[PDB]
């Protein structure tokens, strides 16, 4: 579950109320190809000794063009960013095995076990080709794919359902996406937040406001 | 009275709300408490060594070997140790700034009024009050939020005997027909008076200058 | 500047990318990757409670009237547009002022999104802009009140010094400097400054780009490369070369995050000055010499900058 993978992260089965960033505890197998024989398989995380370049990514194919000597592409980290097999002439992108950061807005565990999953800068279109959910648990493949899908700018969010109505920030998602768990049945909801209620100061050519009253209020400052 | 009965549910209110918001306390606390349990932790790290613990290695291999081996464990939590002692170094620096802040307030809001606009709390600031805290201060702003507003048309100056009036310190306004003079925070309307108000200029220099009568309080005692 | 680029790190794809050896090793480390997230993370809500507390100083959104004639004083080049990301004309020249991303993400750093956007952070500065022009330091205090511009102005010279027959008799001299002063803010501008904001921005892409960079660094082992150290060393000596990898690695992270938590610090400082800065000098008039500008100071107009604030102090 995210939520007991954010209780893996956060070392403690009591989660709190907010956003956890959650490290990629998922695991996938990943095949061995050899060619310098062993068949190629292309859009899955695979590893690969393309003529002794090691690494391991998905492979696929590359608009990027080589010039007739290079047998290779390297990137700005010194990594492998594109091959050329030499079995095969062809140029193949590597992308890497592809996680976009997940993010589980989640309310507190004593008070809801529901949870709403970010991945983020990902689209939601092909947010079960990236995280590979055909390979998982079911209990993620809910939160892979199916209702309740949104895109923000921020990300996929899955699990929390998109209100046109404005409320103040609880859980900040980003980019003005907020979520709290409210009544609509008390689920998970997103929102666009609220800045303030909207006011027009009444200006005139003569016209003036004066108080006729006051407050005295006191304020607590923590410092 | 009513400012002391205001004062009184105010202090009231706040009691009400802190018995039921001090989060940067309780946050500093469970940041020093988490840096010392993360120190703990990290003694289980290995570090590449066979082991965690000094006294199986150094039973297990022979000197030479664990010098290699209780040095790469030696490293690793001497770093441990400098990445704790610059995390307390950052929190410590961003402590003596908010203590800092804390004493400025100290000074400017509790020992003097502030002009400063929301440096001692949201509205006109009048004075405020320390209280201890765990590890901080509290302090409890008094200050004067203006309330129950009322429209009123109103004017630069007044044209009195071909001159300009402006008021000394208030603003002119009107009740439909009639103008007074007031100050600016509080409403009591005056009558527009010589000694409320000082003449300068003429009429045609002031844009939206209306005509009233200033009255003058010589005029009736010259008659007496 | 106030808020700073929040950029966050996984340590399994920046140390190790994908591969499982290395990962196990890393799980050796432990807890040493749990503190540089939580200090990424720490730093992250921090700037988005300073971008919330230069920003969000009004409770209630104030909208300027469909006419817009304030004592002969013009404001269209500060006030917001229809036409339009509702920003202002100098609020465009400072967003167009101020300017390999998926490399880095590629590498395990992400960069988040601040929670308020520019479109959000642009109708608070026009909040806060409608309240000044409108009601001068009264909706700081409280509730708005509305006032004629050229008696707020007259309050101001009080605030100063001077009598208030100077205003009323150079009111049209004292709207037509104004305006040329905004004029001149305008070419200052577009012709030619953001030296803060840009040195914000190239300090945390040089720091990304050097954390890309240690990647291509052997830190004395045979190479770079996890996997090739595998396959050219027995596996309890290449534990020794991957282990002499991963402890450089993560004392480049460690050195990222250190220079990263300093520069929140000073971001957090800078953004500490901009919120007083923001309550006195726009929300109130300033007695304070030269902290709203060199002169008696009037007053003062925020205006939404790229992770900053530009005030327009009069
Ligand atoms: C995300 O998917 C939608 C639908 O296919 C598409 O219109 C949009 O351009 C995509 N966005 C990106 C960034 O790929
Ligand atoms: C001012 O408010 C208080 C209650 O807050 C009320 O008792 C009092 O009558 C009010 N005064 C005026 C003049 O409205
Ligand atoms: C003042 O006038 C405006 C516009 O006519 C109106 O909306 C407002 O309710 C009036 N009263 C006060 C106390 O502001
Ligand atoms: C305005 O105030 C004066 C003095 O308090 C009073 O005589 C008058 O009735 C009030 N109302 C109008 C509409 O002038
Ligand atoms: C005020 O009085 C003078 C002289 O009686 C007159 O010329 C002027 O027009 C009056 N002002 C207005 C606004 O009627
Ligand atoms: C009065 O108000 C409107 C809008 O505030 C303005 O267009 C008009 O010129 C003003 N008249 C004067 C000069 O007071
Ligand atoms: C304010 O300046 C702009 C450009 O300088 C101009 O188009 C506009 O008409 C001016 N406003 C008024 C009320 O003249």
């Amino acid at each position: 579950d995210p939520l007991s993978e954010t209780k893996c992260t956060l070392k403690s089965f009591t989660v709190e109320k907010g956003i956890y960033q959650t490290s990629n505890f998922r695991v996938q197998p990943t095949e061995s190809i050899v060619r310098f024989s062993t068949n190629l398989v292309k859009n899955k995380c695979v590893n690969f000794n393309f003529n002794g370049l090691k690494g391991t990514g998905v492979l696929t194919e590359s608009n990027k063009k080589f010039l007739p000597f290079q047998q290779f592409g390297r990137d700005i980290a010194d990594t492998t960013d594109a091959v050329r097999d030499p079995q095969t002439l062809e140029i193949l992108d590597i992308t890497p095995c592809s996680f976009g950061g997940v993010s589980v807005i989640t309310p507190g565990t004593n008070t809801s076990n529901q949870v709403a999953v970010l991945y983020q800068g990902v689209n939601c279109t092909e947010v079960p080709v990236a995280i590979h959910a055909d390979q998982l648990t079911p209990t993620w493949r809910v939160y892979s794919t199916g209702s309740n899908v949104f895109q923000t700018r921020a990300g996929c969010l899955i699990g929390a359902e998109y209100v046109n109505n404005s409320y103040e920030c609880d859980i900040p998602i980003g980019a003005g996406i907020c979520a709290s768990y409210q009544t609509q049945s008390q689920s998970i909801i997103a929102y666009t937040m609220s800045l303030g209620a909207e006011n027009s100061v009444a200006y005139s050519n003569n016209s003036i406001a004066i108080p006729t009253n006051f407050t005295i209020s006191v304020t607590t400052e923590i410092l | 009275k009513l400012i002391a009965n205001q004062f009184n549910s105010a202090i009231g209110k706040i009691q009400d709300s802190l018995s039921s918001a001090l989060g940067k306390l309780q946050d500093v606390v469970n940041h020093n408490a988490q840096a010392l349990n993360t120190l703990v932790k990290q003694l289980s790290s290995k570090f590449g060594a066979i082991s965690s613990v000094l006294n199986d290695i150094f039973s297990r291999l022979d000197p030479p070997e664990a010098e290699v081996q209780i040095d790469r464990l030696i490293t690793g939590r001497l770093q441990s140790l400098q990445t704790y002692v610059t995390q307390q170094l950052i929190r410590a620096a961003e402590i003596r700034a908010s203590a800092n802040l804390a004493a400025t307030k100290m000074s400017e809001c509790v020992l003097g009024q502030s002009k400063r606009v929301d440096f001692c709390g949201k509205g006109y600031h009048l004075m405020s009050f320390p209280q201890s805290a765990p590890h901080g201060v509290v302090f409890l702003h008094v200050t004067y939020v203006p309330a129950q507003e009322k429209n009123f048309t109103t004017a630069p100056a007044i044209c009195h005997d071909g001159k300009a009036h402006f008021p000394r310190e208030g603003v002119f306004v009107s009740n439909g027909t009639h103008w007074f003079v007031t100050q600016r925070n509080f409403y009591e309307p005056q009558i527009i008076t010589t000694d409320n108000t000082f003449v300068s200029g003429n009429c045609d220099v002031v844009i939206g200058i209306v005509n009233n009568t200033v009255y003058d309080p010589l005029q009736p005692e010259l008659d007496s | 500047p106030v808020s700073m680029t929040k950029t966050s790190v996984d340590c399994t794809m920046y140390i190790c990318g994908d591969s499982t050896e290395c990962s196990n090793l890393l799980l050796q480390y432990g807890s040493f990757c749990t503190q540089l997230k939580r200090a990424l993370t720490g730093i992250a809500v921090e700037q988005d409670k300073n971008t919330q507390e230069v920003f969000a100083q009004v409770k209630q959104i104030y909208k300027t009237p469909p006419i817009k004639y304030f004592g002969g004083f013009n404001f269209s080049q500060i006030l917001p547009d229809p036409s339009k990301s509702k920003r202002s004309f100098i609020e465009d020249l400072l967003f167009n002022k101020v300017t390999l991303i998926c490399a880095q993400k590629f590498k395990g750093l992400t960069v988040l999104p601040p929670l308020l956007t520019d479109e959000m952070i642009a109708q608070y500065t026009s909040a806060l802009l409608a309240g000044t022009i409108t009601s001068g330091w009264t909706f700081g205090a409280g509730a708005a009140l509305q006032i004629p511009f050229a008696m707020q102005m007259a309050y101001r010279f009080n605030g100063i010094g001077v009598t208030q027959n100077v205003l009323y008799e150079n009111q049209k001299l004292i709207a037509n400097q104004f305006n040329s002063a905004i004029g001149k803010i305008q070419d200052s501008l577009s012709s030619t400054a953001l030296g803060k904001l840009q040195d914000v921005v190239n300090h945390n892409a040089q720091a990304l780009n050097t954390l890309v960079k240690q990647l291509s660094s052997k830190f004395g082992a045979i190479s770079s490369v996890l996997n090739d150290i595998f396959s050219r060393l027995d596996p309890p000596e290449a534990e020794v070369q991957i282990d002499r990898l991963i402890t450089g690695r993560l004392q480049s992270l460690q050195t990222y995050v250190t220079q990263q938590l300093i520069r929140a610090a000073e971001i957090r400082a800078s953004a500490n000055l901009a919120a007083t800065k923001m309550s006195e000098c726009v929300l109130g008039q300033s007695k304070r010499v030269d902290f709203c500008g060199k002169g008696y100071h009037l007053m003062s107009f925020p205006q939404s900058a790229p992770h900053g604030v530009v005030f327009l102090h009069v």
